[PDB]
């Protein structure tokens, strides 16, 4: 009822030029999140056991 | 009481679930130790090999002995505990409840034993 649906149309945007700046920070931040998941994993397994 | 064979069969089964409980406990300690191993103190590193080896050897032989118990379920059909027919007790309830009654009469019959 809001609108006749033709809303989403294909479009093109280029990929941002890569550098050391964000991938190494992202992958070590993901290491950090997965070390937290390992911690929570060990804690939950200990409580369950 | 139950005949000999069933008693050691239940003892072996009880040993089986106690071994399973020990396996779960050792899983708990190995999960515990891996956490600080990931935290990066290397002092408890040697204990890790021992814990893993004992965990696996506890997991294996328990299942192995439970394999022997199921072979013994199949193999003991009509076997070791051989049949016996010396009056069958569902009938022979009439016979122990004959005997004891007369025993009571004896106690009634002799006044010197009623003390």
């Amino acid at each position: 009822k809001v609108v006749k649906p033709s809303s989403l149309n294909s479009d093109k945007i280029p990929y941002v030029a890569p550098t050391k700046k964000e991938y190494i920070e992202l992958d070590i931040l993901n290491k950090g999140w997965k070390l937290q998941s390992l911690n929570e994993s060990k804690d939950l397994l200990r409580a369950s056991f | 009481m139950q005949p000999p064979y069933i008693q050691e069969r239940l003892k072996s089964l009880n040993d089986i679930e106690t071994q399973l409980c020990s396996m779960l406990q050792e899983a708990s300690q190995v999960t515990f130790i891996f956490g600080e191993l990931k935290r990066g103190n290397e002092s408890v590193k040697p204990q890790f090999e021992n814990h893993v080896k004992q965990f696996y050897e506890r997991l294996d032989k328990s299942t192995t002995q439970l394999r022997k118990e199921i072979q013994l379920l199949d193999e003991n059909v009509g076997t070791r505990l051989l049949p016996i027919n010396v009056n069958k007790k569902a009938l022979g309830q009439d016979t122990e409840k004959m005997e004891e009654q007369l025993d009571l009469l004896s106690a009634i019959l002799d006044p010197s034993k009623s003390k």
